[PDB]
């Protein structure tokens, strides 16, 4: 039915998630400006992969990895997830 | 009324306000039908025909991985960066401050025994609230 | 990495060891159900046989399944020659257990045990 | 100083008695719950203070070595007297 | 020191001192550890390979001449990865005198059966095999002594439970001795008794 | 729901089910087998006995200990079975008789002792009543046991309302009286049919008839799952036991016909399997040894 | 040769005859014991523990002592390192979580700081 | 010496409501399928949960879950934080940024809205520590608490 929330993990040190914080340092504030009633709950943890969860309506939550990606591909997913709302 | 488990009673993730993530360990088990939290909303999920997708306590603390991994790496404080971002949403609203003074709820010792329901419960709390009002 | 064998070099050598254990307990079963007077079927006990087999499926060890092979063939010669009693033979049948809660809801219901 | 509860059960010098839908009294029916009926603490409770004229008294609780280890009971407290620790013998200070 | 204290034997500690050397080097293919304890006992630490090569010659070596086995021995140490250590006690009568060899293995590496050395051996590392699991190649007759028939597992193991697994009972209904998982009326109370101070610092083992 | 009587334990000897029942009649064939599947799962089991003690000491290895609790008990003593009955939060009735004695006749045995039992455990707060009548009970019954036996089953039911009937056809097991029956006569043959029920199915539908709260008010028909022709089931005991005490009234009842009562909740509605004879009727019958199985309908 | 390559990982619990529910529901715990604050003595705080999962302990009808149904409930193994007791885990199938030694941090002790000129760590009573 | 309490007024039974409005004991079954008939009949905003302060991660995620199942995102906890800005996106809003241990490590503490010293009462022993080894200055704005 539509988006709930989105969930983005990433490192705080690692290399791949360097364009996750690329997304983070640069982009995160219009798109909470954009999207004030929506849940991004940014989590930073030590050694995780960088991950994309979108939580769908009823539960449903979809998996995007963000492993090895620059800024613009974190938001062109990241927009691919707020355009999709399945 | 679903009776659950206490603190003691279950081997159950709690994090601290660094952001510590830690885990209980059961020293007895909960009395007479009392079961362990997650096992009660588990098995009201399998009643309502909406059965989520964990049985044992692993596989709990894999669903918690999945909504934010820090939760089940334990005795680590993961560093949360970002105050820059957090600051500049922070100056969209202009919220007004009220003018009534910063009163913390507890001012004296008194107020400091009983604030949740196992301290309410307590006799001995109870004693050293009558042993600080006198 | 490199250890002493007990019986087999590989696990082809096991698995031989492991097919003739089988053979002598599956022509062992009707003499045990006849002289221990049991009162399950032949086909009932080879059917115990073949799930005691199929329990220890999954190892890959040659040395583990050589002291798997020699553990049955001790039970078996504690069942051929009659060393074991009647209720020995029928400990494998576990009849006065009640049947445990299986699923999640049952063992909810019953108690605390996962 | 035993009492007896609503059920008719016999309280022990514990408190223990079971409740009256509590199916545990079956295992007295037809026989007799054993009670002790010397509750110590009325017994201990009968024995007069000892008024002696020492700030400091020991304790053995009589019969030397048959008794309790030696303590010594301070008294100079004129509200409370001074109690045995082992034997619940109790001790006052005559001034 | 004189009362209390047990009077220190310091010739039987040096003969067995320089026997245990005489040992080590007319046998280094196998033997890795001599040590003589504080109260004057010699211990002959080998490799599991050499069962055989050492008790025939302290069996059938004119200085050694230690012809009864009085007792055969494993003790289970978890944290070792050769967590079986097997101890041979051996009575020479010639010289009046005491040794022990000990080896080791794991759960799944043969122990070469001493049968051959000692028949007193046939019915003792029987006892091993069915109190930890210590399988000895070679051996005439090995199968359980001590536990019940359908037995499972080893007993004398660490990780097995002080009470078992299983309990039995008369059930009439099979009219028969059933076995089931154990349950105790009273559990069995652990003790914690270990003083935290420290009771022995000859036997301080050297920090991280 | 008292402290005491919450389940605890994995079901086993030393566990507490939570059940505390007093079963009026251990002392015969059905109580051995239902005091031990009650003592197995750790249940407090009140045993009224009438007879020598000497009797009852095959119940005591049944359960751990404390949990089977004697006292003497009288049918016609109001007292004793409220002394029985008073702590209990099940009461089971396993009394009867095949033969009618000097002292006590189908009437006293089937009607006034169930219905003084079931009286005194409702003015006791008992929660639970188990009573167990037969299948073929009628009240135009030509035996007089299946009269009684009626009669005494109206009568339980109006004193009781909230009392789970079981009626078995023809239970055999190890001590029944009727395959022993029929290997020791050494009738005969007639258009009798019966489903007859292994003892363990009927002990197995008592105790989950306990656990189920659905099966209060209930009358329940325990049947075996085959259907036997009087002549070839008694051929069939003849050739298991390897062979080539009675009254008119077990006459009678021999050749009645055990009759289907489909309307009637069985053994299938307790989560009971039931256990063919042919399964069972070597386990019965190798005591009376110094095989084709008996054709259903 | 009279050795063989076994390149399998390390598995006994077909062989130890301990029964599948106390195989795969337990959580062994490997830890170096907290010292008893009790006491300022540090020797139990030396070896590497291994303990099971607490299940069930309930009253005894009879007398009410604490019955249990765990056989595991009184299993406690010592190690001489972390590694060790991983690796005994691991053998018998156990899944384990692990603990970290906590060993307290160096203090910098000064009797002199009890009495000094200008810092608030003056004693004010000895 | 709070542990007593947890012997005292103890939930150790399934209670449900009976015919007169009273709390009865009931078993697992009933009141597990009373609780789920009601949670069938709930979609979006008619279902919601307040947790408690007492509650551990596995059980926050369980009813999360749950009632994600019923499109419900309306979980609640009982301790006001403010959602205005970046709210709970990040983390680093709502922690403890600095450690407890980084009380050692600073110099000048502000204390704004609290009484630690009942509040947190190690935090606030930990900065009693930083003060009289540390010569840590803290300033409190708030009412004058010991
Ligand atoms: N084939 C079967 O077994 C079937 C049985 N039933 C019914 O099931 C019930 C139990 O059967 P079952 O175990 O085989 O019968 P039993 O004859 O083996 O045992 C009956 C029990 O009732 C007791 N009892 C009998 N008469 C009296 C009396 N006057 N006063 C006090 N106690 C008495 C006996 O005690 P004591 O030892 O002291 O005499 C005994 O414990 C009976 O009601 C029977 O009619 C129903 C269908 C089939
Ligand atoms: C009456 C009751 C009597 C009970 C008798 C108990 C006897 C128990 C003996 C146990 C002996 C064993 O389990 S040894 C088996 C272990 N083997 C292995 O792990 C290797 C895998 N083996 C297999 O898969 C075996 O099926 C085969 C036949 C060797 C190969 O089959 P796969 O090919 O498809
Ligand atoms: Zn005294």
């Amino acid at each position: 039915l539509g988006l709930r929330e989105i969930r983005i993990h990433l490192c705080q040190r690692s290399p791949g998630s360097q364009g996750v914080r690329d997304f983070i340092e640069k982009r995160y504030v219009e798109l909470k400006k954009a999207n004030p009633d929506l849940p991004i709950l940014i989590r930073e943890c030590s050694d995780v992969q960088p991950k994309l969860w979108a939580r769908y309506a009823f539960g449903q939550e979809k998996n995007v990895s963000l492993n090895n990606f620059s800024a613009d591909q974190v938001t062109r997913a990241l927009e691919n997830v707020l355009s999709s709302k399945a | 009324i679903l009776p659950g488990a206490a603190y003691t009673e279950k081997s159950a993730t709690y994090v601290n306000t660094e952001g510590r993530a830690q885990q209980t360990k059961v020293a007895v088990m909960p009395p007479g039908l009392a079961r362990e939290d997650w096992k009660i909303i588990r098995a009201l999920s399998e009643i309502a025909g909406m059965t989520l997708p964990y049985d044992t306590l692993d596989q709990v603390r894999n669903r918690l991985e999945e909504v934010s991994p820090n939760l089940v790496r334990y005795d680590d404080v993961e560093g949360a960066n970002y105050f820059q971002q957090a600051s500049e949403l922070s100056k969209l609203v202009n919220q007004q401050l009220l003018a009534d003074p910063l009163v913390p709820p507890q001012l004296t010792i008194k107020d400091f025994y009983m604030t949740d329901s196992i301290s309410r419960a307590s006799q001995t709390m109870a004693k050293c609230v009558k042993a600080v009002t006198e | 990495t490199s250890v002493k064998p007990i019986f087999s070099r590989d696990m082809n050598e096991a698995k031989r060891r492991v097919r003739e254990l089988y053979r002598a307990w599956y022509r062992e079963v009707p003499n045990t159900v006849h002289l221990f007077q049991l009162d399950i079927s032949v086909k009932q006990g080879r059917d115990k046989v073949r799930e005691m087999f199929k329990k220890n499926a999954h190892v890959t060890d040659p040395r583990v399944v050589d002291l798997l092979v020699i553990k049955g063939k001790m039970e078996l010669e504690e069942t051929i020659n009659v060393w074991k009693q009647r209720t020995h033979v029928m400990r494998f049948f576990h009849e006065t257990e009640a049947p445990r809660p299986k699923d999640f809801l049952s063992k909810f219901y019953v108690g605390h045990d996962p | 100083g035993v009492r007896t509860s609503p059920t008719g059960e016999k309280v022990t010098h514990t408190g223990q008695v079971y409740d009256d839908e509590d199916y545990r009294r079956v295992r007295f029916v037809g026989r007799q719950k054993e009670v002790n009926e010397n509750f110590a603490i009325d017994l201990i409770a009968e024995q007069p203070v000892s008024q002696v004229g020492s700030r400091v008294i020991s304790c053995d609780g009589g019969g030397g070595a048959l008794g309790h280890p030696r303590v010594y009971i301070n008294l100079d407290k004129e509200t409370k007297t001074g109690t045995c620790g082992y034997c619940g013998l109790q001790f006052r200070q005559q001034h | 020191t004189r009362p209390t204290v047990r009077p220190r034997n310091d010739v039987a500690h040096k003969q067995l001192s320089a026997f245990g050397e005489y040992v080590a080097e007319i046998l280094p293919k196998y033997v890795q550890q001599v040590q003589v304890s504080c109260f004057s006992e010699l211990e002959i630490c080998i490799h599991p390979d050499g069962v055989i090569p050492v008790l025939t010659f302290l069996r059938d070596h004119s200085n050694a001449q230690f012809k009864s086995l009085a007792d055969l021995t494993a003790v289970d140490i978890p944290t070792r990865q050769n967590r079986f250590e097997i101890v041979y006690n051996l009575l020479s009568l010639r010289f009046n005198s005491r040794i022990r060899v000990k080896t080791y293995t794991d759960e799944l590496t043969p122990v070469e059966s001493s049968v051959s050395v000692y028949k007193a051996a046939n019915w003792y590392e029987r006892e091993i095999w069915d109190m930890f699991g210590v399988f000895f190649a070679n051996h005439p007759d090995l199968r359980r002594i001590l536990t019940d028939y359908g037995f499972e597992g080893h007993p004398f193991r660490k990780d097995f439970p002080l009470s078992g697994y299983v309990e039995l009972r008369y059930d009439d209904e099979v009219k028969r001795v059933v076995a089931e998982p154990v349950e105790l009326a009273q559990e069995f109370r652990k003790f914690d008794l270990n003083s935290p101070w420290e009771a022995f610092p000859a036997y301080r083992q050297p920090p991280e | 729901l008292h402290h005491a009587v919450i389940p605890h334990g994995k079901g086993g000897r030393s566990s507490v089910s939570g059940i505390v029942a007093t079963v009026f009649g251990a002392t015969g064939f059905l109580g051995r087998y239902l005091v031990n599947h009650l003592g197995r799962m750790g249940s407090q089991v009140i045993v009224p006995y009438r007879c020598e003690p000497y009797d009852t000491m095959h119940l005591r290895p049944m359960g751990d200990l404390g949990q089977i609790i004697f006292m003497d008990w009288n049918g016609r003593d109001k007292d004793s079975i409220r002394r029985a009955v008073e702590h209990s939060n099940v009461v089971i009735n396993l009394v009867g008789r095949e033969w009618e004695t000097k002292n006590f006749d189908f009437e006293d045995v089937f009607v006034k002792i169930p219905q003084a039992i079931a009286q005194v455990s409702k003015e006791a707060g008992v929660e639970k009543f188990i009573h167990i009548s037969h299948l073929n009970a009628d009240i135009k019954s030509s035996s007089k046991y299946l009269r009684n036996k009626a009669v005494g089953e109206k009568e339980v039911r109006e004193t009781f309302p909230e009392a789970t009937i079981i009626k078995p056809a023809d239970i055999f097991g190890r001590e029944d009286r009727f395959l022993n029956y029929f290997a020791n006569i050494r009738s005969l043959g007639k258009k009798t049919v019966k489903q007859p029920v292994y003892i363990v199915d009927v002990t197995k539908g008592i105790i989950n008839a306990i656990k189920d709260p659905d099966a209060r008010g209930k009358t329940f028909a325990f049947v075996g799952p085959n259907r036997y022709l009087l002549f070839d089931l008694v051929q069939y005991v003849f050739a298991v036991a390897h062979r080539p005490w009675t009254t008119r009234d077990k006459v009678e009842r021999i050749h009645t016909t055990d009759r289907t009562l489909p309307h009637l909740p069985g053994l299938e509605d307790l989560g009971v399997q039931a256990t063919p004879l042919e399964l069972k009727a070597i386990e019965v019958l190798r005591r009376h040894r110094t095989v084709q199985p008996a054709k259903t309908v | 040769t009279q050795l063989i390559t076994v390149d399998e990982k390390l598995d006994i619990t077909t062989l130890t005859g301990v029964p599948e529910e106390h195989i795969k529901t337990r959580k062994a715990r490997i830890f170096v014991p907290a010292r008893n604050n009790m006491q300022s003595g540090v020797n139990n705080t030396k070896k590497w523990k291994m303990e099971f999962d607490t299940r069930e302990r309930w009253e005894n009808p009879l007398m009410g002592w604490a019955s249990t149904a765990d056989p595991l409930s009184n299993l406690v193994l010592t190690f001489s390192t972390k590694e060790d007791a991983i690796a005994f885990a691991e053998k018998n199938g156990w899944s384990y979580d692990v603990e970290e030694r906590k060993v307290p941090k160096p203090k910098s002790k000064s009797y002199g700081a009890n009495f000094s000129w200008n810092k608030r760590t003056r004693v004010s009573t000895k | 010496f709070a542990y007593d309490g947890l012997k005292r007024q103890r939930l150790t039974e399934p209670m449900v409501r009976n015919e007169k409005g009273l709390l009865t004991h009931t078993t697992w079954e009933d009141a597990l399928s009373r609780v789920a008939g009601m949670l069938q009949s709930c979609q979006g905003n008619d279902v919601a949960a307040i947790a408690g302060g007492l509650v551990d991660a596995e059980a926050l995620i369980a009813l999360k879950d749950l009632l994600n199942r019923v499109d419900s995102d309306t979980l609640c906890t009982e301790e006001v934080f403010p959602t205005a800005g970046a709210g709970t996106d990040l983390r680093s809003n709502y922690l403890l940024n600095t450690t407890i241990a980084g009380v050692e490590e600073a110099d000048v503490v502000l204390l704004v809205g609290t009484n630690p010293r009942f509040e947190a009462p190690l935090f606030n022993a930990r900065i009693r520590k930083s003060w009289l080894h540390n010569d840590l200055k803290v300033a409190l704005i708030g009412s004058p608490v010991d």
